DNA sequence: CCCTGTCTGGCGTCCTCTCACCTATGATCATGACG
DNA sequence: CGTCATGATCATATTATTACGCCAGACAGGG
């Protein structure tokens, strides 16, 4: 009926008592003389009731004025057997049992709720210990567990009031006994008290489990079965299989078992047990119900034929071929059918062709109606009979039915939304579904074999949702990015690019035209070539006034093919838009300008125009290629007798030993890396420029008309790449190890190849096609995490009203800048409203979406960092404001109120997971002004400016405000430049040594030895064949406990034997050593800045976005400074070596165990800042969110995933990766519980605690603060307050154990439970039915 | 009928588009109201869209005609009454 | 299969992405023509009454 | 467990004499019980056991209404309870 | 008889089909001329040549 | 020698003739590529994928349609499809599409009278394979309810 | 009690199509033939 | 007429391991 929540706790006996209709007792299913069933077996009569409707099993009551009154004989209520459905029976169990499911899901609930270790509790249940209850004033306590020989001695000597007992009914007695007052008050007492860290965790778990058990309404007996459910009848059903025989379903064989075991155990129990004997049947009848409700848990599960483990419940509701995922969120579908795809260009793009057979098997019950509506059948069996003979009116009817009615076409592998589209129909004599071509380019399907589904929108809603919403003409943008996804994709690009080019002498040369239609009117008589350059007049219409076009006209020197092309064009656009070659990528272009000028159904039309000339022209053309059209260079063969000429000479001087093996093998392989670049710049010229042909003077050249040519120049299909390998040397393969094979493969594809060249091409070949294979693997399951982690999140208010937002600046590698500011700010709505550097004068307001002119006007005065409103940023509780995410991607306005952005964000991540892969000095470019970036500089004897710091960052500011380059720059490197010069292009600015680590002084004084003894803190070791010794400084390890706690330390001083202060401060100057320390400059010798103290020796693919959104921590985290201040060492290797933070104002006995194996980078005398690094390597993320912030971590996501989509080369724009990042760190933890009702170590989720001081805070109260903390996105999904949606996600056993016990209530709560239980998903028109709905509360 | 982009320029939700469409395709069908746009023997849906697009039709005016052709009714039965 | 007369040429976009477009004149021929065999089986069981 | 149960000099002789009850057994065949049908056009319904035949047949109660006829069928006959 | 599609030659670099589809009129042309030299009911001794 | 037995048959060297049009009967430029390719039909044929189905039968545990073309049976509204109407705003395209039309038997048999009706409605109701899941549920010790 | 190793639980793409396979062995009772 | 042998029909659960891999969190080993 009606409800809004969907309640799940334990049940008690008495509620399995009031479920059941009676009870069974025997284990027979049926007669198989006849199927009538056994009394009172599995399959009943007078538990479950009649098989057939109003059918009583005895017969005696079937009349229609006789209902209600039961039977007599049989005892079954003539009703229906629909009521077989929903009775359910129960067993009575002559012993209780343990059930499976709280006593072995890992934690153990049984086990933490007794505070007892799994062990002795499975000791106990399975009858062969002894646990005490009732332990009296005795030796004995009470959770102690016994053995034989001490209940023994335990009976011997306390035969009396002593008490002690095994199995489920001792368990019970201790679960019974439990008084739950008295342990939350111990507990709580406790922690109080006791305060030990492991302590502290383990019983504030068990005090959490105790709160949320005494809260509900639950009891601790329950969680052992007396009184075990059936299933019924109709939900375990047993199939003929047409042999005489039942192959029966498992859950029958389970519950016979039970049936069977239950029975004999009550037998045994009558005719009395042999003492110590009645135990051996309840082990096995414990053992068949761990049998029943989960199989396979419990050690070696069962079978019955041969080898495959049989089904038990649990095995019904968890992981694939279960209940949530194959049954209830995805169905099978009446009204649908399926069938090949193939092209047929006759189409406009809102309509495919369908057959007339299958539109007449779809559209059945409209043929009926319409049928009985004209009156040409009396009854339906009559219109029945007439579409089964398919007479010839019915295909009027169905012209009449079909025509304004859409369908939606599905491709098999849906990937992203565009994946299901709407049409219009179209009836074929065929049986095949004909599929627009430019269509194709958003299924990602060709015609080789592919198979799409149609299905029928049957309500009036639906086809209005399928004409708004889904029709194939709205969807021309991606989700993705502003890319058009109507790409002309193939023949159509050949047309266009055979249709206008030009060659220097063709048939009508220089004629002048009256327009294009004469033009057109030249080319179809033969008068005229197509690409011949020729003088038109056109007239243009250029939209300068206000909405109103205006007519100019001119003579464009131009070719024919521009013209009739032109004919085509819309008014408004612009001439030179077709006066170039027009590739792939101007037309694309040509179809985004269309967009963003005339508005959607000129470019819907143009679109079709555009397949239309395309495919009419490359019709025309002919491009054909052929065994002549790829020239093989005539200096192939002397470069590879150059190339081999080399090898030559490096292998006989291989065997004159002079060369090791990895020099030669780099040498081999850089000669035939620069022999193939040799053969492809000659065979790209040989393509390119080698036609000829005389301009009707002497001669000259042009570009070629070559078929291959056009084909990979054009951008139909192909590369540089491919065609490289059709005309010039295919290169060097690689070998299964990953390494590379020294001798290349010297022979392309239009010769042979012999033997072995093609072996190797089979290695590479079979890599890359297993690649593939389990590259879709990994990707189909990334799609699924991260729409089950967002799977939430709609779009629920207008204004949210914050401020703070993240900082947009272009990304800069070190190189040329990646990724502008166009197209990172593009249509988000600004944080802080830009101020232009004429200060004090307002660029833009504070709540401007940055369309393509603001981005313009943007770029126009060079804006140096748009700080702009995020998701992530967000204030809306329960939701996402529409300001924050910014423009409808897809659409061009702003995002409407309720559109599911969660669910096309991980689609978007998701789907280009098929495409990703698997498995010195500072050099200049540019010119400008100088930055320097968290540096301590100090000047050197040679007046240069050395660098006393690892964390300088220098950047290059260019003319007008923004940076082009940014080098980080390391520890102690010398600069031969400063803070705000200038420079010039192609100077080094800067050098340093990557293998030694410079210890730099600040002062200029003499070198003296503090704390270093000869013998312990420094050993003699004098260089042998160099001469200039050392006195080595060694580590911890070497030297024992006598120099262990003794650190030597190098001091600058004077002459004085004083300490030359810091410049400001009047700290002394000494600088601490750690060990491996190599000391050049001995006790006795004035220093300056910039010399050496010292010298000291030292997967980007799917995968990789895999661990960035799942959170793994890295096997080596650079870690951070925890907190500021001065820094020193502690305790000396006790494994690792520790570190302590002194701080000024803070506080200073924090440690932390470094590892000595990273090599470090503060020293002693060096002062730290938190969110600074301590050493190197890749960086944790939760380091960054407890460290650094939230827009820290948030913009490391992004950077660190876009590295990875930009090099495969994937646009996606970044608002996905944000609100995924936004669906990730949602839990918090409470530091100070307050006035609230939190606790001190508790994990509630941000919004709930935010609206709980929001409401504390707002009247005279003080409220309760937190902190937060990221969860990866299978745990973020596992961990939500629904537990229908962490159900459906992985593992539902531990997920529906723990919101079973804890009594937890779904109110169902967005998208994914509303497909569950069947209604409305509240995002579309959903939305304002729930807002309704809501309002109506 | 191809494009529904005026229909979106008029009601600007492009979900409450389908809502006024829906309740007028559902007046127009099953509760034998005539269409205010002469059609071209279109379906009823794309007669609703066809209201939508002249302007005549939304939200506000169904309101508006609900509440008048419902006070009508209990009018008229007032008036039967008495 | 059978060997038949191929022309490499772009038609009228007929054969898009990869289809191919074939003459009458192959299937007057009855060049493709297969021949397909279905074994319908039925039984005579035992059952009651 | 591994090893059998930890059996003491004590059930051994206390089961040296058992079985000092009578019949008893799972309640099937006796005088005064009750037994479902699975063969015969009789069948569908129960029946109840007094006075069988032995190494032949047994004693069906069939009974429709206010009347019953007896029917003799050996056990493999009918369905034991 | 069929008209297939150029534009998948130099993607799927499958080359090998435009050298069997030379070859393969080749032996066609060597089929219509003994057609031709054989229709004309010419003796066993042009033929033995050709 | 591909070349050289081009040139015993008098066939063009570079093995292109130039080719006319059927329809305009007017020469292509640039001349195209003829000749005899050996290609095989393969057994992935039309009608023995071509598949459609208005109301058939339905399975007995789970009342959804069976699965199979032997089986009359309809096509799977799989899960990455419930994702992208989700995507959407189609709500009532996914309502009917999980209730109505697969599931709810009271809902089905109103659908069919409203469609030969002439009145495009859906009465909703409620999944009956949730229900399978509440008895499923419910069959373990776990107590799963309807509030309100 | 504070690490640090082991252990055992979770998870590992979608849609479709085809085909086979889904006991046999042993014991008891009854009937027929031979003595 | 009785006994023996052969054939047909009906009746229940080892019969007497090895070639995935990662992550993660609890349980416990060592110190
Ligand atoms: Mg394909
Ligand atoms: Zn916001």
């Amino acid at each position: 009926e009606e409800f809004d929540a969907i309640k799940i706790a334990l049940a008690s006996p008495d509620m399995i008592r009031s479920w059941s209709f009676g009870e069974v007792k025997k284990p027979e299913t049926i007669n198989y003389r006849t199927f009538k069933p056994e009394r009172d077996g599995l399959f009943c009569a007078r538990i479950f009731g009649p098989v057939k409707d109003y059918e009583c099993l005895c017969g005696k009551y079937k009349r229609l004025k006789h209902r209600g009154v039961i039977c007599e004989k049989c005892g079954v209520e003539v009703t229906q057997t629909k009521v077989r459905r929903e009775r359910m029976g129960h067993i009575e169990l002559a012993s209780p049992t343990a059930h499976i499911w709280f006593l072995k899901s890992l934690p153990s609930r049984i086990g933490l709720l007794l505070d007892m270790p799994l062990r002795d509790i499975e000791r106990v249940l399975y009858f062969e210990s002894y646990v005490v209850i009732e332990g009296g004033m005795t030796n004995l306590e009470r959770q102690q567990i016994l053995t034989e020989e001490q209940y023994l001695d335990a009976l011997e000597e306390f035969g009396d009031e002593f008490d002690a007992k095994m199995g489920a009914e001792a368990i019970q007695a201790l679960l019974k006994s439990m008084d739950l007052e008295q342990e939350c008050e111990q507990l709580r007492e406790e922690l109080n008290e006791t305060n030990s860290e492991t302590k502290r965790k383990k019983l504030t778990k068990r005090i959490k489990l105790l709160e949320a058990f005494v809260q509900s309404g639950n009891k601790p007996e329950w969680m052992i079965l007396t009184v075990l459910p059936v299933l019924p009848p109709d939900l375990r059903p047993l199939v003929p299989l047409d042999g005489g025989r039942f192959a029966t379903s498992d859950l029958n064989d389970l519950y016979r078992r039970v049936i069977n075991r239950n029975n004999r155990l009550k037998r045994l129990l009558d005719l009395a047990a042999p003492d110590i004997i009645v135990r051996n049947e309840k082990r096995m009848l414990q053992e068949a119900v761990d049998a029943l409700l989960d199989n396979g848990r419990r050690g070696r599960a069962i079978t019955g034929s041969n080898k495959r483990p049989l089904k038990s419940l649990a095995d019904m509701i968890k992981g694939k071929q279960g209940r949530f995922r194959q049954n209830l969120l995805g169905k099978r579908v009446d009204y649908s059918g399926r069938s090949v795809i193939t092209v047929g260009p006759y189409l406009r793009l809102h309509q495919c062709g369908l057959p007339k057979k299958m539109a007449l098997e779809l559209f059945k019950p409209f043929i009926y109606g319409k049928l009985e509506l004209r009156g040409l059948a009396t009854t339906i069996k009559a219109a029945k009979k007439m579409v089964e003979r398919e007479e010839a009116v019915v295909w009027d009817i169905l012209d009449e039915v079909i025509r304004e009615h859409p369908v939606l076409l599905n491709r098999a592998p849906t990937l992203h939304r565009l994946g299901i589209q709407a049409f219009e129909p179209v009836l074929i004599e065929g049986k095949a579904i004909q599929l627009h071509p430019l269509v194709c380019a958003a299924y990602n399907a060709d015609f080789d074999g592919d198979q799409m589904a149609v299905h029928v929108p049957l309500t009036l809603e639906a086809q209005l949702e399928a004409r708004a919403l889904m029709m194939s003409t709205n969807n021309i943008l991606s989700p993705a990015n502003g890319e058009p996804i109507i790409v002309p994709s193939q023949d159509v690009v050949l047309g266009l690019y055979y249709m206008t080019r030009d060659c220097v002498n063709a048939k009508g040369e220089g004629m002048v035209l009256t327009g294009p239609k004469e033009a057109e009117r030249l080319y179809r008589s033969g008068l005229a070539s197509l690409h011949a350059r020729v003088k038109v007049r056109i007239t243009e219409y250029e939209k300068d006034a206000n909405g109103e076009l205006v007519a100019k006209t001119s003579l464009k020197d131009t070719t024919v093919g521009r013209a009739i092309l032109w004919m085509i064009v819309p008014k408004g656009l612009p001439y030179s838009i077709v006066n170039q070659a027009l590739g792939k990528k101007a037309i694309s272009k040509m179809l985004n300008t269309c967009y963003r000028i005339l508005g959607l159904k000129p470019t819907v039309i143009f679109a079709d125009q555009i397949m239309y000339t395309g495919f009419a022209y490359a019709a025309r053309s002919g491009a054909s290629v052929g065994i002549d059209d790829m020239v093989i260079p005539e200096k192939k063969h002397e470069i590879i007798s150059e190339a081999e000429a080399e090898v030559a000479e490096i292998q006989e001087q291989f065997q004159s030993g002079l060369v090791t093996a990895g020099e030669r093998y780099n040498k081999v392989i850089d000669i035939w890396a620069a022999a193939n670049d040799r053969v492809s710049k000659a065979m790209m010229d040989n393509l390119q420029t080698e036609t000829v042909i005389n301009r009707d003077g002497q001669e000259e050249k042009q570009v070629s008309f070559n078929s291959i040519y056009m084909m990979a120049d054009s951008g139909a299909r192909g590369s540089a790449a491919q065609i490289r390998q059709l005309a010039g040397m295919r290169g060097l393969m690689a070998k299964p190890d990953g390494s590379i094979i020294e001798t290349p493969i010297t022979a392309n594809f239009r010769e042979g190849l012999n033997v072995l060249q093609y072996f190797i091409s089979t290695h590479g070949a079979r890599k890359g096609l297993a690649d593939t294979a389990l590259k879709t693997a990994n990707s189909g399951y990334l799609t699924r995490r991260l729409v089950d982690v967002a799977q939430d999140l709609v779009v629920t208010e207008d204004d949210c009203g914050t401020h703070e937002g993240i900082m947009m600046t272009p990304v800069i590698e070190g190189g040329d800048v990646k990724e502008p500011l166009r197209d990172r700010v593009l249509g988000r709505v600004t944080a802080e409203d830009v101020l232009k550097p004429g200060t004090a004068d307002i660029l833009v307001p504070r709540n401007t979406l940055l369309h393509e002119q603001w981005c313009d006007l943007l770029e126009e005065n060079s804006v140096d960092a748009v700080k702009v409103r995020s998701v992530v940023s967000c204030d809306t509780d329960f939701g996402v404001c529409a300001h924050c995410y910014g423009r409808d991607l897809a659409r061009g306005h702003i995002i409407n109120k309720g559109e599911a952005i969660g669910v096309i964000a991980a689609q978007s991540i998701g789907e280009p997971g098929t495409q990703l892969t698997m498995r010195s000095s500072i050099q200049v470019k540019n010119k400008g002004s100088i930055k320097l970036s968290n540096v301590k500089s100090v000047v050197n004897s040679s007046g240069k400016l050395v660098i006393t710091s690892r964390n300088t960052e220098l950047k290059l500011i260019d003319e007008f405000g923004r940076t082009k380059e940014s080098y980080k720059v390391p520890y102690g490197a010398v600069l031969a430049k400063g803070d705000g010069e200038q420079v010039a292009g192609g100077e080094t600015v800067a050098n340093w040594d990557p293998h030694t680590m410079p210890v730099i002084t600040e002062v200029s004084g003499f070198v003296r030895f503090t704390d270093m003894i000869d013998g312990q803190t420094i050993t003699r070791q004098t260089d042998e064949l160099t001469g200039l010794s050392s006195l080595v400084v060694l580590d911890s390890a070497e030297r024992t406990a006598g120099g262990k706690d003794l650190r030597p330390a190098l001091k600058i001083v004077d002459a004085q034997g004083n300490d030359v202060l810091i410049p400001g401060t009047d700290m002394p100057a000494q600088y601490f050593l750690p060990g491996k320390a190599i000391v050049q400059l001995e006790d006795g010798v004035q220093i300056s800045s910039g010399d050496t103290l010292a010298r000291i020796p030292q997967t980007g693919g799917l995968p990789r976005v895999a661990d960035l959104f799942e959170a793994r921590r890295p096997k080596e985290p650079a870690i951070l400074a925890e907190i500021s201040g001065i820094v020193s060492f502690g305790k000396e290797t006790k494994g690792k070596r520790r570190l302590v933070i002194t701080p000024v104002d803070g506080s200073d006995p924090y440690e932390e165990m470094i590892p000595k194996w990273r090599q470090l980078n503060v020293f002693e005398g060096e002062r730290v800042e938190r969110g600074d690094v301590i050493s190197d390597g890749p960086e944790a993320p939760h380091d960054i969110l407890r460290l650094r912030g939230v827009h820290a971590v948030t913009r490391y996501i992004v950077n660190e995933v876009q590295d990875v989509y930009r090099l495969q080369g994937v646009k996606i724009n970044d608002k996905h990766i944000e609100v995924i990042v936004r669906q990730m760190l949602r839990k918090a933890t409470i530091v100070n519980a307050g006035s609230s009702d939190f606790l001190e170590g508790e994990q509630v989720e941000y919004s709930r605690v935010k609206i709980a001081n929001r409401e504390l805070e707002a009247n005279g109260k003080v409220g309760a603060t937190y902190s937060r903390d990221l969860l990866g996105i299978t745990k973020a999904s596992l961990a939500t307050e629904s537990f229908i949606s962490a159900a459906s996600f992985q593992e539902t056993t531990r997920v529906l154990t723990e919101a079973a016990v804890a009594g937890k209530r779904d109110e169902l709560r967005g998208l994914k439970e509303n497909v569950i239980v069947g209604r409305l998903i509240p995002a579309g028109t959903g939305y304002a039915y729930h807002q309704d709905r809501m309002r109506r509360r | 009928r191809v494009t529904v982009q005026d229909a979106v320029e008029k009601i600007g939700n492009r979900f409450d588009l389908v809502l006024v469409a829906a309740r007028r395709a559902r007046q127009m069908q099953v509760g034998g109201k005539d269409p205010l746009v002469p059609e071209e023997n279109d379906k009823t849906t794309v007669i609703a869209l066809r209201e939508i697009e002249e302007g005549l039709i939304n939200n506000q005016i169904l309101d508006v005609r609900e509440r008048q052709e419902q006070q009508e009714q209990e009018a008229a039965e007032l008036q039967a009454v008495t | 299969g059978q060997n038949m007369r191929v022309a490499f040429m772009p038609w009228n976009g007929y054969n898009f992405e990869d289809s191919i477009l074939v003459s009458e004149r192959v299937v007057q021929e009855d060049r493709f023509t297969t021949i397909h065999i279905q074994e319908l089986a039925c039984v005579s069981r035992d059952t009651k009454l | 467990g591994a090893s059998p149960a930890i059996v003491p000099s004590a059930v051994i002789h206390q089961l040296s004499v058992y079985k000092p009850k009578d019949i008893v057994d799972p309640a099937t065949p006796y005088p005064g019980d009750k037994v479902i049908i699975t063969e015969g056009a009789f069948e569908g319904f129960q029946a109840i056991f007094t006075e069988p035949d032995g190494e032949a047949r047994s004693m069906l109660l069939l009974n429709l209404i206010n009347k019953e006829i007896k029917h003799s069928v050996k056990n493999t006959e009918f369905r034991k309870l | 008889d069929i008209v297939l599609n150029p534009l998948g030659v130099p993607s799927r670099m499958n080359i090998g089909q435009i050298l069997e589809t030379h070859l393969g009129m080749a032996a066609k042309g060597i089929g219509d001329k003994i057609n031709a030299m054989l229709k004309q009911q010419q003796e066993v001794a042009k033929l033995r040549e050709f | 020698e591909i070349k050289e037995l081009l040139k015993l048959g008098d066939l063009p060297t570079s093995g292109q003739i130039r080719l006319y049009d059927g329809r305009t009967g007017e020469q292509f430029e640039r001349p195209v590529t003829v000749g005899y390719m050996y290609m095989l039909k393969l057994n992935h044929l039309v009608d023995d994928k071509m598949h459609a189905r208005s109301t058939g039968s339905y399975s007995l545990v789970t009342q959804q349609p069976l699965g199979g073309k032997a089986q009359f049976g309809g096509q799977r509204f799989g899960e990455m499809e419930v994702w992208a109407l989700e995507a959407y705003g189609a709500a009532y395209t996914l309502q009917e599409m999980l209730t109505v039309k697969s599931d709810d038997v009271n809902g089905r048999t109103k659908m069919y009278k409203n469609i030969v009706d002439g009145n495009h409605q859906m009465e909703p109701g409620m999944p009956e394979s949730f229900n399978v899941l509440l008895k499923e549920i419910r069959s373990l010790g776990i107590n799963i309810e309807l509030e309100d």
